[PDB]
């Protein structure tokens, strides 16, 4: 999905479009990154089962949901601060319940808070 | 309310033997051999594991041609024939077969082991085979039997099946046809609208509905006619003890257990899977090739076959021999080449009926009449086509068969010397 | 959780000269299960997404440069440029496999020396 | 050590038979005190589980694990039956 400018204290959905694969058998990853600074992990979704794992510093920040039908992850974040202007990249991390190395990057999506 | 037979059923004092000759069947154990570009089978698929469901025609006592005809009134009351007597013989010697699967799931041995096991590829199927579970059972009665599996249910409309999502069961009802399978250790469900793997079970149920006979609805029905004498022996342990290779439908939830790491880090498939195994087989434990009395029914049907039906459903794993047979494609070189020779499988079955039946006679009254024909009114509509022909079943025509000299015959004689007079 | 630490933060070199990259982990990423040690590393180039160079910490993902060698184990890896180029301007990251959560190290910023 | 209850058995079955309480060996012999009555029932005889599994992708001919989720699932079938005698208590 495309940039987005919230206020502080509201919340905002950012999308992540999968194609080219059996988007049910995939894990996706959802990474921070802040300007100039380097690779934070959010969390990771199982869309074909609904897991989710979140790191701690974003348990309550980020919400993650999947659709399916329309092979497309999402990443809710809420109680929006300056501290979470960043880019946002979700990622496919390939099939399985192994812990395997993300294979593939989303253009990544950047979130104004002002 | 229903009533026994003994109620308004007759008996006379007349008693015929008749017999199968001595039926065969030969085929392929696991499959049907077919032409590929055709669907005619050229050879049909025969195991010991296997129901056989024999549909037994007997000539109408009414129809009948008895010497004498004095011991009744073709006037007010019409004749039936009523089993008293079976004999299942059995012909092949005792042996257990054995089934597999060229690429069956099976991930890894979970009964021991002594290091975490790999990671699951692609396609981790094995060839393997097992010894199912021993089975001996024969159900007598005037009505098909009727069995039960686990099949698909229908789902409810509401959250829309995401492809994948586990089908839901549902308890089917159904008629035990000739040629179906019977439970092998997997349970009695239907293996092909369950389980799209087509790899879960040997090839012999792999596409087939293992149906267990339905015994509690059986005895529960009111005139008792599906079935008014049965014997059941089965036996079944654990051999060995699998993972199954595939992706988890259902995470376990963590609450119970410690994540790991490293190695322990991804936890394995917990979809384990038992091979059974019916034991050694023993001539002691044999339910055939002995006489069955059937005297006193526990249901109100005694053993009349209205209709002048009768079927005998049989199941025994205790003779599953499979032999293999190869024939070589040259018979020159003196040089052992796996290819020189062509290996099959077949399986054979040997079966021999024998009944004693009593003639019997009902008087028409109008309370009888009324019964009769609540029960089932084409009784006396066929009194002075096919209702299961969409059904298959071992046909037996026993119509030239009957003999009034018991005597003659092996059935026959156990039944004077037991009956005495 | 499990601290990456990269080295150096940046580094500049000329082009063919070799670079060297260092990564620690605080807890070992072999897993003796099937005796991998599960560490990535990954280009981020300026204005892009993170791209995949290396995996299980010596495994190079195809139509990445043979110049690009991932090593070590354990604790200690490391990822070379036997030759750097001018295209290989980037920020570099490492980050463990191995258990959770999922940890990223600071990152190596290469440039580039020239005339 | 790893337990193993051996091999299951028709022969040796408990159920699928009636049990007349004629004589019982406590003082209350029978009496449905409250209209109540309870039955406790343990049957391992019958604990086959079936695992189903269901293609995400119906279309490849190629086996692929990642395309079947595999579940397990367990079924217990029973069918109680009883027979009463009304009873009477002068009061």
């Amino acid at each position: 999905s495309g940039a987005e400018l919230a206020r502080p204290g509201a919340s905002v959905k950012l999308s992540c479009k999968a194609s080219g694969y059996t988007f049910t058998s995939y894990w996706m990853q959802w990474v921070k990154q802040r300007p100039g600074q380097g690779l934070e992990w959010i969390g990771a979704i199982y869309p074909g089962d609904g897991y989710t794992r979140y790191t701690q510093k974003f348990k309550g920040m980020a919400t993650l949901t999947a659709d399916k039908s329309s092979s497309t992850a999402y990443m809710q974040l809420t109680s929006l601060a300056s501290e979470d202007s960043a880019v946002y990249y979700c990622a496919r991390t390939y099939a399985g319940y192994y812990v395997g190395y993300f294979d593939y990057w989303g253009q990544g999506t950047t979130l104004t808070v002002s | 309310a229903v009533v026994s037979t003994d109620e308004y059923v007759a008996r006379t004092n007349i008693y015929y033997h008749a017999g199968t000759s001595r039926l065969l069947a030969v085929g392929h154990p696991y499959f049907p051999i077919k032409k590929p570009n055709n669907n005619k089978i050229l050879v049909p698929k025969v195991s010991g594991l296997q129901y056989r469901v024999f549909r037994i025609h007997l000539p109408d006592p009414n129809k009948f041609g008895f010497p004498d005809t004095s011991f009744y009134n073709p006037d007010t009351q019409r004749l039936v024939w009523a089993c008293v007597g079976v004999e299942v013989g059995r012909g092949q010697p005792l042996g257990v077969g054995i089934s597999g699967h060229p690429l069956l799931n099976k991930l890894d041995d979970t009964e021991n082991a002594s290091a975490y096991a790999a990671n699951a590829g692609v396609d981790n199927r094995e060839c393997i085979s097992m010894d199912y579970k021993q089975t001996q059972l024969c159900l007598i009665g005037c009505k098909p039997p009727i069995g039960e599996h686990w099949g698909k249910g229908s789902p409810c409309t509401q959250v829309a099946v995401q492809p994948g999502d586990c089908p839901p069961l549902e308890l089917i009802n159904t008629v035990i046809q000739d040629g179906d399978m019977v439970d092998t250790g997997f349970g009695a469900m239907d293996f092909t609208t369950l389980q799209a793997n087509k790899s879960e079970v040997p090839l012999d149920i792999c596409t087939s509905i293992c149906k267990y006979p339905d015994y509690i609805k059986m005895v529960s029905e009111p005139y008792g006619d599906s079935l008014f004498f049965y014997l059941r022996r089965e036996q079944m342990f654990v051999r060995h003890l699998f993972n199954r290779a595939g992706t988890v439908g259902e995470n376990v939830p963590d609450d119970l257990y410690i994540k790991g790491s490293g190695s322990t880090a991804n936890l394995a498939s917990s979809n384990y899977f038992p091979t059974p195994s019916g034991s050694m087989v023993t001539s002691d434990a044999q339910i055939f090739n002995k006489p069955y009395w059937l005297q006193r029914a526990q249901g109100h049907n005694n053993g009349i076959c209205w209709g002048n039906q009768l079927f005998v459903t049989v199941v025994d794993t205790t003779r599953s021999t499979n032999m293999s047979l190869c024939a070589a494609i040259s018979t020159s070189e003196t040089t052992y080449k796996n290819t020189n020779f062509k290996e099959y499988l077949r399986h054979g079955e040997e079966y021999d009926l024998q009944f004693i039946f009593q003639l019997c006679k009902i008087t028409l009254t109008a309370d009888v009449m009324t019964y009769i024909h609540s029960m089932n009114s084409t009784i006396l509509e066929d009194w002075n086509e096919d209702p299961l022909k969409k059904y298959t079943f071992w046909e037996v025509n026993l119509k030239e068969k009957f003999s009034a000299d018991l005597d003659q015959f092996p059935l026959g004689r156990k039944f004077l010397l037991q009956l005495g007079l | 959780d499990i601290v990456m630490t990269q080295s150096p933060s940046s580094l500049a070199m000329s082009a063919g000269q070799k670079v060297t990259m260092s990564c620690k982990s605080s807890q070992s990423l072999f897993d003796s299960r099937n005796q991998k040690n599960y560490l990535a590393w990954y280009q981020q180039k300026p204005g892009q997404s993170p791209t995949l160079l290396v995996y299980f910490a010596s495994t190079r993902e195809s139509g990445v440069p043979d110049r690009f060698i991932g090593s070590g184990s354990g604790t200690d890896f490391t990822l070379t440029i036997s030759s750097v180029q001018a295209e290989d301007l980037a920020d570099y990251f490492c980050q463990q496999h191995y258990s959770t959560p999922y940890t990223f190290g600071g990152g190596t910023k290469l440039e580039i020396k020239r005339a």
